[PDB]
Formats: structure tokens, C-alpha cells, sequence
RNA sequence: UUAAUUCCGAUAACGAACGAGACUCUGGCAUGCUAACUAGUUACGCGACCCCGGUCGGCGUAACUUCUUAGAGGGACAAGUGGCGUUCAGCCACCCGAGAUUGAGCAAUAACAGGUCUGUGAUGCCCUUAGAUGUCCGGGGCUGCACGCGCGCUACACUGACUGGCUCAGCGUGUGCCUACCCUACGCCGGCAGGCGCGGGUAACCCGUUGAACCCCAUUCGUGAUGGGGAUCGGGGAUUGCAAUUAUUCCCCAUGAACGAGGAAUUCCCAGUAAGUGCGGGUCAUAAGCUUGCGUUGAUUAAGUCCCUGCCCUUUGUACACA
């Protein structure tokens, strides 16, 4: 295939990022489009380097947590395969647009944070950056699939499928949407 | 024919000058042989603790001692190499010559 | 009220307790002119853009 | 505080909510199934192999994991 | 044509296990339904025909890697023998599990008590191994 | 074949055991004092049962043949090796022992060296750990 | 000779000799 | 190139000195502290007890 | 965290004094030209010496080099 | 026709991958399996790699006969992957155009550099008072 | 400005020394060099099989050094381009490139009544010295249990347990001086631990191509303190030793405990790193829940600050200098 490179059999061309702002730190189009998320790494070198990997590696890398599930790369793609077929089924339309969608309707962009006058201490809220909003919407979705599927039949795979496809519409039902809000009201709690 | 001499030193370049020296013996008194086949080092390796007592922080040496081995094959009669072998015997280096 | 979009035109320094804001000069997409300085949570570059839920409250030039 | 209690084996108006209910599901997994129906793991798997092998849904792709199944084309 | 290595070796064990049984004369011992395979495992096989997957398994691994004893096949049959609450060890495999499937596999025309010890696999062996091989990937086909 | 069968035995009680209908037979037989993993899967491979059933789908004949071959150990050509109890100190006969019968060889065992005075009873009696286990930082939920 | 001493134990015993 | 002569024990009464007699350059980190420093620990037998020397 | 030392500097400074009218802009040549006039005992010394050399007189002929 | 063998290797950790290139009909095989049968197989595509992107055409015209040894699964899977796309740039260098070499290097290295430049990290030493390189032993206040 | 009293600048200072850096060992690059029947390759001939070819750690000797080994040199310097910088010191990005900070060893002036007289036939003083505080044998003890602390291991499950099948390493050590005591292939008996046979190796030669675990493919289980957990306990079976009771170690059936992720608080750590996972060395007759090394799979977050905790400076005050 010296055409176009399909995610195992999922289609990267047609698959925009509407949001500006999560344009630059979302790398999936035309270039970073692999068929895998497994690749060598190389990324935390440098700083910005983390924001060209693979949002579908990125999401992959931050599902394994909590020791027993530490350098699982393996078993966390086998996963993240089973739960884009899942999302393709329950859904219909492309599993990276539901992943995309799913990350940038559960980025945070205002939080607060202990500020100067060193004195004492103040609460004042303040802007997150681009690649701080990819960072803590793939944590939050990964800890929203974890949590879910802890002592529950609703296997794993099936867990990652519901928050994705609940995140990627923005429902208030995902964990990820939750959590978001409840940041988003302590911002506005204290300013 | 098939004399067989193994150079066995703790110093390289004194191992080095040795067998660099047999080659010259060799080729100079008209004779086949095989270069020095450079068997791998052995790292003689033993950690201790540093303390006599027991009460200093978590500390410990770390001694090695490097041994390196060639072996050079000669086609030719016992007693000729016999003069060449018994000529440049340095302090550090040891040979051992086996004769099929 | 509108969120609206601003981009980072520079980087000052760091603030905070711990050295966890970024103090940065934020010009508007929208309008060409308007320049105001804003504290930044998360590693943040020079070109890149913020959505501010207030276009109005401003932070202290330390 | 809860306990969930499901079945070992099949009831005659659970195996008419199965063999019914289940080839319109767009998304048939033996979790699903066990959690619409309350039956254990080894017989909802045990049903979805006899469904499949009997011609009503619709296989995707199984793993040693995760078993995926949905419903049949109808057009 | 194909070989024994151009086809899948999770289809051929079975098909070699299988074909052992269509034979069904392979010399099988009387504790077979009472022992366990190795003292780091805890149950005896799910499965109860696990001498003629294990027969097909020691033949394909002497066809591969040939000249090996039971010794090897008790290294080659290991896994963790995790201690309860100490932590795990790798621990071998049953020895006379091993030394019986050889002995079944040496009164048939198979494999040969080899020189430099072990046993070899025999032209029969080898034939056998190769068109089941060809009978697997034709059905894969 | 998967629907509950008429006469499904959703409780069974064989020696004073409680077994569960709805457990798989290999796990369903365990449950009794005596019973263990292994015991169990040798004696339902032993008797001719298919062990892919639930506790519940057999009947009362196949239940009879499963709890004989159970008290029948050598009879049925299982070894000397296997038996939870192999030359009693008394009987000097090497055969399994089962729920209410253990509790006596037990409680009769330990009450025996009590009554020698050997120190393995008198490490019993005085309750402490009896295989020479370090006490002077473990064992303090049993002991307040 | 006989008892054949290894190129490891020979070379220690020979430092120790000095030693 | 440079010496250095310390005598350590008791000196002068009970309690314990360590007297240091250096000139010339001394380097102490390295490599080349194995080829061009050479030294000697010694202990002497005086009544008040073991005089240590260390000569550089 | 690439500070030169007073030995590399200095050394620079002596060698361009002594012998101006060798060493260039090109690193690889007058690398070999301060391997022949300075018996210098280390060859990643004697790199970190030939590539301040090709600084100093790189910026010699913009003007008011001080040392 | 004459000898046209070439034999380069790739190494990505312990492990190491050797492709002997040359002429006859598309054949890539390592240790007797063809590339649909080594394991783990959730790694298919990172072996397909260089053939899905160079195409049939290019391989068509010479096999290649891998061996590997040394390191674990990813690693020597690293190691093939990086040893056959290398071996056919060697072999496109040294027997057809130097255009033809330049073609399929631009094109393997803007997909992913690892296909021809080894990724030169190896495990760091162990020290003592600490259980890996760099974590250290719990230390105990009061 | 730097990792740094590291440099540049300012400059009544100029020029230097120790520590820092350099240095040494190791890590990674060479289709270039000198070399390999104790390393292997590519061909080639025979030999086996499947339908000319495919696979061959089946065999055997002509080319060779890519693969393995260890010697010499080469290689990387902020060198090249662009910005910021008193336009200096240097910093930031980017190209080409195997590396654009690999890790450790060493370590100043001086100090502490820090630890060791249970390492020393290093050693002053005191004590004992024949019913010995010496030296040996015989037994017990250092393992003793209402309790409070410290370092660890297994856990609490489905990303999991179990049973099968498939498939990949790197460091080592190996027959003892007295010393007795080695690592083991292969074969028969045995369910297992072992037992009995004949060999190899003082070693790139034999164990050995070190068929390791995790992982990977497929069955069983189904949210139940449950096929999670494996403490505690009975009985029997093996091995070491002169002897295992107070279970040395190992095996088998049995027994099935608290534990649903842990309050106050608190430890370690930024890239082949954390963590998971197993493998050797030391101790060793018996012998790892320790330590010391080695690969294997391989991340989340940060390129910052003096907020907390420490330490070091400069200014300042002092009636303190055993401070």
C-alpha cells in the first residue's frame, strides 16, 4: 500500500479537528497517521516533543497504570484495537473522530492554583495551555475506563467504548466531563 | 606439526608487545602461522563492603581484575620455535606451549 | 458570555508558590490591537493560542 | 448492601428474551448480555456461540479476552 | 509445496495430536487420569487427552531442535513455581511425563535413542510431521 | 439442552455438606471439609461423569457412584500417595478421612500429645504457633 | 600438572604468593 | 615535584594530635594520583602507644 | 552546560598568538595543525582546544577581540 | 547471472537481526517462517511496514533469508523490521541506480527513522543502596 | 553566566597552585584496518523429507570476516545555519549525524572526643591467668511473647486466576592448600523430592545455541471473600548432616484465616529512568522473603521555583572565643 495507511481498518483521511486550539498539540493527519500506536518512542527527550506522538500512542500509554499493568504496551493496543471496533459499532461513524472529539470535549481550560504575594498564599484560577489539556483529557478518560471496569463485568475494552463515546458527544455522564466541571467550578469558586 | 602457544597476561600492551613479538619471530624464521586469536577477557570481579564495623552509611568497593588470553598456532618442528619462545620473556606475561 | 480565543505572542517568567504559572502577553484572534497579560498553568510555548472563559480581568505584571 | 444474583442456567421467558432482544442489539458481547438478562459469563457465551452457530447474529472479530458480536444485515 | 515451518504451530499440534489419536495406539500409561504435570503447577490438564498434544509436542520440538534428551524436555516444560507468599521461581516439568512420551514415540517408528544422547527424529517421523504440515496449510488454504 | 431441566437440584446434601446445585461439579463436591481441588477432579474423572455439567443436571444414581468411589479410595485403584490420611498412628490402614471424622482424628490427635506431653501438645495447649514460627512480633489478631 | 589449577585460582594464588 | 610527612597519635600528653608537613605541589583526584603520587602507611611502636605515619 | 575552562581558553589564546598564520575558519585542519605544534596529552582536550581556536579567530576579523 | 549477495543486520537492544539479500523471486523469510507466522502477531504491520510502503514491486526482484539472536520479543521484531529495509537500501546502493537507493531512503526515513538509524540506548547499571539504577532503598526518620 | 570560585566582564591588582574540569573504566558508531578448526557466515558436495524449488543446530572441506571475540586507530568540538545575550561569557531552536548532557571510579583545606579494642600476631593501661574470663567436649541459648517501632514479601482480582500450546536474554561460577566438599549432559526406576548407571569439563572446548519469567494464542471461571488470598494446621513421603524435637530444606493430599486498596503521617524517582518480570554472585554441608550484579517489557509527569525542609554565602549586631 504506497496509498494511504489505515489504524489496522480504520480510515485517518476526513478526520479534522474542528477546535483550533487542540490543532498544533493532535497529531493524527497525513504524517503521524501509523498503523500502529506500539512505535520505539524517543519523545521524553525534549520538552514539546510529547505533543507530535500519536494521539492514539498517548492514549495507549496512559491506560496502563496501578504496577501489575506497567510496560503492557501489548496488552494495552490489543485494548484500544477491541475498544475502536466497539466505538465503530455502537456509534457508526470513524473511531479517531470519537477519540479526537472525546479528548477535546474533556480538556479543561480554566483551573485554579496557589498564587504569589508569598506573605501567605492566595487561590487565584488561570489558563491551561494546549498540550496541558491533552494531557489531563487523556489521564482523565483513561482513569474514567480503569475506574469503570474495577469489579464490574463490563469488560475493560467495552468500559473505554462507553466513556469515549459519552465524552465525544459531551454528555455529564462521562467521568472525564464530570471531573472537567467540577475543576471548571472551583475556577469560577475563586476569581 | 601443530605447536600450539597460549600468551595469558593482566596487562594488555605488555601481552601485546609479547605476541607482536612471536608473529616477528615467526614470519622472520620462515614459518606458517595463525595470528593471535583474541579469546574473550575474563572481569575476576569482587564487591565488599568498605567499613570494618558495621556503622557507616551503605557503602561498597568494587575490586576487578581483567585477564586476557591469545593463542598463536605455529606449522613447524618443536626445538626451532623453542629458540624463539625462550627469547623476550617479559615479568607480566605467561606462556604455555602444547605441541599437537 | 462568549469564550474567546487569544494567542500567546510571549513568555515573561514564572510565578506562583512554586513556579507553576507562566506569565505570558496574550493578544486577541479576534481584535488586532488588544494585548493583556495572563498567569498559565501546563508547559506552554511562544505561537500557540488559549480560550479564556473572561476577556477582561487582567493579571499583575510582577 | 447489594448482592447480584444471576442465573446458572436458562428460564423459558429469559431464553425468549435472548433469542428476541438480542439479534436487534447493535453491540453483543457476553457482558452485555449478562448484564441485560442476569446470566453467568460461561452461559452467555455458551448462548452466543449457539446463536452464531444456529445463523442469527453476527460475528466481528473474538480474542482469548474479549468475544464481539452483533446483529445480522437485514437490507 | 510446504514444509512443517510455513504453517501456523497452534493448528499443527492439534492436527498432530489428532492424527496420533486417529491411530489411537500410542503406548499411554496407566496414571494418566490421576497425575499432575509438574510440581509448580497446582491441577491436573483441563483436558483429558493431554498425553497426545504433549506426544505431538515433544515431536515437532526434536523435528526443530533435534539430539534432545529428558532433561531438555523437562527445561523446555517449565514455568513459575510462584511459593504461595514467598515470590515465584522457574521450576522444570515432570520427568516421567517426558521419558514416557520418548519411550511411546521410540516403540513407534518415529524418533531413535540418538548418539551424543537424546533422541533424533527418524526418516517415518519426519515424512509424517511434513505431510500433515501440507494437510494443515491445504486446510488454512 | 441450556435451559434448567425439570428436577434441577438447586441445594443437595451428601455427608452433612451443603453443595450448591449451581456449582460446577469439580468446585460443587470441594465444598465438604475433607474435599479438596485435587481430590475432587480425580474422583469425578474416576467416576465416569462429564465435568462440564453444573451440580444440579446429574441424577441421584450418578450421585450415589461419585460419593462411593469418594469413601472408596484404594477400590477403585487410587494410590497409596493421594490419601489425606496414610498409615493412622492406630488403625495403620492408608485411606481418606471426611468432614466429622477429621474433626475426631484431629481433635484426638493434638489432645493425644497433650496427654503424652510431648511439646508440639504443649505448645497447643499454652496457644502459640507449633512449627517453631517467630512470636515476638506476629500472631496478635488471635491474641487481642 | 594433576590437580590443574584455572587460569582464575592460579593468577590469585600467584598474587597472593606476592602478598 | 612536592612531599608531604603526616605523623598522627598521641603527641605531646593522653590526647591524640596529627601534625602535617607539606611543600611543593600535591594533586589528591584522578587517575594520574596512581602513576606519579607514591605513598606509605606505617605504624611505629613508642610507649604512649602506636604512632601512625603516612608519607606522600 | 558547555563552559570552557581557563586550561582550554588559555591555551587558545597562546596558540593564535604563537601561530596566527596557520589556523582558519575549517575546525578539521587546524584540529590537525594544534595536534603537530602543541604536544597536547589528550585527544577530547585537544578537540575542545581546536574548536575555541575557531572561535577566537572567527571573530578576530569582525574586530575588538580583548585577551 | 552472476553473485549479487549482500548481508546487513539491525539491532533496536540486546538483540540483532542479519538479512541475507539477494536475486531470484519476492522470498522473505526469518528462521524458516515467512513474516505472517512470527510472534507476537499483535505486531504484524511494524514487520509489514517496509513492504506495505515500498510496495511488491520493489522486493519482487530478490528474497531475503533473516537470522536473529540476542534480546526479547519487541526487540527482535525492531531488529528484522530495521535489518530488511536496510539490506534492500545496501543492495539498491550497491547493484541498481543510486537514484533508486535515494528513492526508497527518503521515502523509509520520513515514514520513521528507526527502519535504518538504531535507537542506541542500553540498561543502565545497577548501584548500590538503591534496588534499580536510579530508585533507592526506603529511609526510616525516628 | 555555569553542573561548578565554570568562565566573561568590572577591576589596585597581575600571574599561579589543590578541589572542579581534565584523567581512568564502561555505554553506543565503523559493509575501513590486523586476525581467527576453542566464533561464525556465504557457497559447495553428500544425506533426510514436502510438491526445479522449500527447510535442515544432518554431515564434510573452498572462499571469507557481515554476524561473535579483543587489539589499534578514527569519531563530537557548541563544530555548521538562525535568533536572544553589555552582543562578551554563553543560552535557545534547527540541519547533517551512530552519539548534540551515557553511567560510575577518584576526590581539596579542615573538623567530629562519630563508628570499630567482636577484622587484625595493629596496640598503651587496667583486669584475669590452673576450681581460669584461656583451651576442648556434652547440653541449652541467641528463634523465648499481653505490647510498641524499622527494612522487606504476598495480596486484595477480569488489564485477573487456571490448564494447555507457542516463542525470545544478558552478567556470571564450576573439581577447592589445610578443604572433606564442583557444574552437570545422557539413560532406566519413581507421581513428586530423589535414586542407580556410565561420560564431558580446571573451560569461547563440557552443562550450552544457557529452549527464564513477563508476555503472546486458545479452553475453563463470572463479581460470590469466589477457581482471589495462601497465613495457621494434621498426616505421610524424600534429601543434607554426627544429630532437625523447638517443625533445616524439599514433595503430596488435607486445612481455606484477616485482607473490598489501607487514618495521622510519610519514602524514592524524571528516559531504556519508575515499575513489573524473572536470572547469576556472596552467605552455602543443608541455603533466599536479604543484598549485590544482569538482561526482559517499558510509561505518566517536568525543563521550573525558593512556598515547605535543609545547607552555603554577603551585609549587620555582639559584653560570646572550652565560641
Amino acid at each position: 500500500t504506497p496509498d494511504i495507511k489505515l489504524f489496522g481498518k480504520w480510515s485517518t483521511d476526513d478526520v479534522q479537528i474542528n477546535d483550533i486550539s487542540l490543532q498544533d498539540y493532535i497529531a493524527v493527519k497525513e504524517k503521524y497517521a501509523k498503523y500502529l500506536p506500539h512505535s520505539a518512542g524517543r519523545y521524553a527527550a525534549k520538552r514539546f516533543r510529547k505533543a507530535q506522538c500519536p494521539i492514539v500512542e498517548r492514549l495507549t500509554n496512559s491506560m496502563m497504570m496501578h504496577g501489575r499493568n506497567n510496560g503492557k504496551k501489548l496488552m494495552t493496543v490489543r485494548i484500544v484495537k477491541h475498544a475502536f471496533e466497539i466505538i465503530h459499532l455502537l456509534t457508526g461513524e470513524n473511531p479517531l473522530q470519537v477519540l479526537v472529539n472525546a479528548i477535546i470535549n474533556s480538556g479543561p481550560r480554566e483551573d485554579s492554583t496557589r498564587i504569589g504575594r508569598a506573605g501567605t498564599v492566595r487561590r487565584q484560577a488561570v489558563d491551561v495551555s494546549p498540550l496541558r489539556r491533552v494531557n489531563q483529557a487523556i489521564w482523565l478518560l483513561c482513569t474514567g475506563a480503569r475506574e469503570a471496569a474495577f469489579r464490574n463485568i463490563k469488560t475493560i475494552a467495552e468500559c473505554l467504548a462507553d466513556e469515549l463515546i459519552n465524552a465525544a458527544k459531551g454528555s455529564s455522564n462521562s467521568y472525564a466531563i464530570k471531573k472537567k466541571d467540577e475543576l471548571e467550578r472551583v475556577a469560577k469558586s475563586n476569581r | 606439526h601443530r605447536i600450539r602457544i597460549t600468551l595469558t597476561s593482566r596487562n594488555v600492551k605488555s601481552l601485546e608487545k609479547v605476541c607482536a613479538d612471536l608473529i616477528r619471530g615467526a614470519k622472520e624464521k620462515n614459518l606458517k602461522v595463525k595470528g593471535p586469536v583474541r579469546m574473550p577477557t575474563k572481569t575476576l570481579r569482587i564487591t565488599t563492603r568498605k567499613t570494618p564495623c558495621g556503622e557507616g552509611s551503605k557503602t561498597w568497593d568494587r575490586f576487578q581484575m581483567r585477564i586476557h588470553k591469545r593463542l598463536i598456532d605455529l606449522h613447524s618442528p618443536s626445538e626451532i620455535v623453542k629458540q624463539i619462545t625462550s627469547i623476550s620473556i617479559e615479568p607480566g606475561v605467561e606462556v604455555e606451549v602444547t605441541i599437537a | 458570555q462568549p469564550i474567546k480565543l487569544a494567542r500567546v505572542t510571549k513568555v515573561l517568567g514564572r510565578t506562583g508558590s512554586q513556579g507553576q504559572c507562566t506569565q505570558v502577553r496574550v493578544e486577541f484572534m479576534d481584535d488586532t490591537s488588544r494585548s493583556i497579560i495572563r498567569n498559565v498553568k501546563g508547559p506552554v510555548r511562544e505561537g500557540d493560542v488559549l480560550t479564556l472563559l473572561e476577556s477582561e480581568r487582567e493579571a499583575r505584571r510582577l | 448492601r447489594d448482592k447480584l444474583n444471576n442465573l446458572v442456567l436458562f428460564d423459558k421467558a429469559t431464553y425468549d428474551k435472548l433469542c428476541k432482544e438480542v439479534p436487534n442489539y447493535k453491540l453483543i458481547t457476553p457482558a452485555v448480555v449478562s448484564e441485560r438478562l442476569k446470566i453467568r459469563g460461561s452461559l452467555a457465551r455458551a448462548a452466543l456461540q449457539e446463536l452464531l452457530s444456529k445463523g442469527l447474529i453476527k460475528l466481528v472479530s473474538k480474542h482469548r479476552a474479549q468475544v464481539i458480536y452483533t446483529r445480522n444485515t437485514k437490507g | 509445496g510446504v514444509t512443517v515451518k510455513d504453517v501456523n504451530q497452534q493448528e499443527f499440534v492439534r492436527a498432530l495430536a489428532a492424527f496420533l489419536k486417529k491411530s489411537g495406539k500410542l503406548k499411554v500409561p496407566e496414571w494418566v487420569d490421576t497425575v499432575k504435570l509438574a510440581k509448580h503447577k497446582e491441577l491436573a490438564p483441563y483436558d483429558e487427552n493431554w498425553f497426545y498434544t504433549r506426544a505431538a509436542s515433544t515431536a515437532r520440538h526434536l523435528y526443530l531442535r533435534g539430539g534432545a534428551g529428558v532433561g531438555s524436555m523437562t527445561k523446555i516444560y517449565g514455568g513459575r513455581q510462584r511459593n504461595g507468599v514467598m515470590p515465584s521461581h522457574f521450576s522444570r516439568g515432570s520427568k516421567s511425563v517426558a521419558r514416557r512420551v520418548l519411550q511411546a514415540l521410540e516403540g513407534l517408528k518415529m524418533v531413535e535413542k540418538d548418539q551424543d544422547w537424546g533422541r533424533k527424529l527418524t526418516p517415518q517421523g519426519q515424512r509424517d510431521l511434513d505431510r500433515i504440515a501440507g494437510q494443515v496449510a491445504a486446510a488454512k488454504k | 439442552s441450556l435451559v434448567i431441566p425439570e428436577k434441577f437440584q438447586h441445594i443437595l446434601r451428601v455427608l452433612n455438606t451443603n453443595i450448591d446445585g449451581r456449582r460446577k461439579i469439580a468446585f460443587a463436591i470441594t465444598a465438604i471439609k475433607g474435599v479438596g481441588r485435587r481430590y475432587a477432579h480425580v474422583v469425578l474423572r474416576k467416576a465416569d461423569i462429564d465435568l462440564t455439567k453444573r451440580a444440579g443436571e446429574l441424577t441421584e444414581d450418578e450421585v450415589e457412584r461419585v460419593i462411593t468411589i469418594m469413601q472408596n479410595p484404594r477400590q477403585y485403584k487410587i494410590p497409596d500417595w493421594f490419601l489425606n490420611r496414610q498409615k493412622d498412628v492406630k488403625d495403620g490402614k492408608y485411606s481418606q478421612v471426611l468432614a466429622n471424622g477429621l474433626d475426631n482424628k484431629l481433635r484426638e490427635d493434638l489432645e493425644r500429645l497433650k496427654k503424652i506431653r510431648a511439646h508440639r501438645g504443649l505448645r497447643h495447649f499454652w496457644g502459640l504457633r507449633v512449627r517453631g514460627q517467630h512470636t515476638k512480633t506476629t500472631g496478635r489478631r488471635g491474641r487481642t | 600438572m594433576a590437580v590443574q589449577i584455572s587460569k582464575k585460582r592460579k593468577f590469585v594464588a600467584d598474587g597472593i604468593f606476592k602478598a | 615535584k612536592g612531599c608531604e610527612v603526616v605523623v598522627s597519635g598521641k603527641l605531646r600528653g593522653q590526647r591524640a594530635k596529627s601534625m602535617k608537613f607539606v611543600d611543593g605541589l600535591m594533586i589528591h583526584s584522578g587517575d594520574p594520583v596512581n602513576y606519579y603520587v607514591d605513598t606509605a602507611v606505617r605504624h611505629v611502636l613508642l610507649r604512649q602507644g602506636v604512632l601512625g605515619i603516612k608519607v606522600k | 552546560g558547555r563552559v570552557r575552562t581557563k586550561t582550554v581558553k588559555k591555551a587558545a589564546r597562546v596558540i593564535i598568538e604563537k601561530y596566527y598564520t596557520r589556523l582558519g575558519n575549517d575546525f578539521h585542519t587546524n584540529k590537525r595543525v594544534c595536534e603537530e605544534i602543541a604536544i597536547i596529552p589528550s585527544k577530547k582536550l585537544r578537540n575542545k582546544i581546536a574548536g575555541y581556536v575557531t572561535h577566537l579567530m572567527k571573530r578576530i576579523q569582525r574586530g575588538p577581540v580583548r585577551g | 547471472g552472476p553473485l549479487q549477495s549482500v548481508q546487513v543486520f539491525g539491532r533496536k537492544k540486546t538483540a540483532t537481526a542479519v538479512a541475507h539479500c539477494k536475486r531470484g523471486n519476492g522470498l522473505i523469510k526469518v528462521n524458516g517462517r515467512p513474516l505472517e507466522m512470527i510472534e507476537p502477531r499483535t505486531l504484524q504491520y511494524k514487520l509489514l511496514e517496509p513492504v506495505l510502503l515500498l510496495g511488491k514491486e520493489r522486493f519482487a526482484g530478490v528474497d531475503i533469508r533473516v537470522r536473529v539472536k540476542g534480546g526479547g520479543h519487541v526487540a527482535q521484531i525492531y531488529a528484522i523490521r530495521q535489518s530488511i529495509s536496510k539490506a534492500l537500501v545496501a543492495y539498491y546502493q550497491k547493484y541498481v541506480d543510486e537514484a533508486s537507493k535515494k528513492e526508497i531512503k527518503d521515502i523509509l526515513i520520513q515514514y520513521d527513522r528507526t527502519l535504518l538509524v538504531a535507537d542506541p540506548r542500553r540498561c543502565e547499571s545497577k548501584k548500590f543502596g538503591g534496588p534499580g539504577a536510579r530508585a533507592r532503598y526506603q529511609k526510616s526518620y525516628r
